[PDB]
């Protein structure tokens, strides 16, 4: 959890992180699972340098609509 | 309102043509100044009625139709803000002859408030007109504007 937690910090503050960094940023001990964590979360790995990269209601129509309803019904 | 003379002699029988075998004619009143000329002295007076047909007044309905390419027009966007920069200015006026209004009411007795507003502003119905005025025309540009950008795209 502290570990995905972290991913989740890192991938919208860094830019362009060196895996070296990396390793000991994430907690991890050896190179090779820092990189399985990092395919896992879809980070790519070009020359170790991870480049992270990556309803409500209608707008205007509907509240102007409303307003008028609102301002009508009572009248 | 159509007429029809009376007889002549029947002023003898006084029995000028009417029957009133139904209340549909008496219910209309003659009128004052008709009576003047004489109205049931030498014509007596009938009753109107315009009979409709329903093709006629389906489509008289067509005098107050616009045209279909005018609702999605709207008009040019200098006037939409000068007049709501001017309306904003006659509020602000009118808020203060409001507050004045109530500042001079306090002292007021019920004899000159029922005739004190003949003559002058009264800066409430001003204030009310102006707004649902603006209101209503700044609800149709937002509407306008929405819809069209929307659907026309």
């Amino acid at each position: 959890a502290i570990r995905d937690e972290i991913a989740k910090n890192t991938e919208l503050s860094y830019d362009f992180l060196p895996l070296s960094n990396i390793k000991a940023l994430l907690f991890f001990n050896n190179e090779k699972e820092t990189e399985k964590f990092a395919l896992e979360r879809n980070w790519p790995i070009v020359n170790s340098k991870v480049y992270f990269n990556n309803d409500q209601k209608t707008n205007i129509i509907e509240k102007a609509m409303d307003y008028a309803i609102s301002i009508e019904n009572i009248v | 309102d159509a007429f029809r003379l009376i007889d002549t002699g029947a002023l003898i029988n006084n029995l000028e043509p009417r029957q009133t075998t139904s209340n549909t004619g008496l219910l209309n009143k003659a009128n004052i100044q008709a009576l003047i000329h004489g109205l049931n002295r030498h014509y007596y007076s009938l009753n109107i009625d315009y009979h409709k047909t329903a093709k006629e007044t389906k489509m008289l309905m067509n005098l107050h139709k616009e045209q279909w390419q005018s609702g999605l027009k709207m008009y040019d966007y200098e006037e939409k803000e000068e007049s709501n920069l001017a309306a904003t200015k006659s509020m602000v006026k009118i808020a203060e002859q409001y507050s004045k209004r109530i500042e001079e009411e306090k002292e007021l007795t019920e004899e000159e408030l029922k005739t004190r507003y003949v003559g002058r502003q009264d800066p409430k119905k001003h204030l009310s007109e102006t707004a649902d005025e603006t209101l209503e025309n700044n609800i149709v540009s937002v509407l306008t504007a929405g819809v069209n950008s929307v659907a026309i795209k």
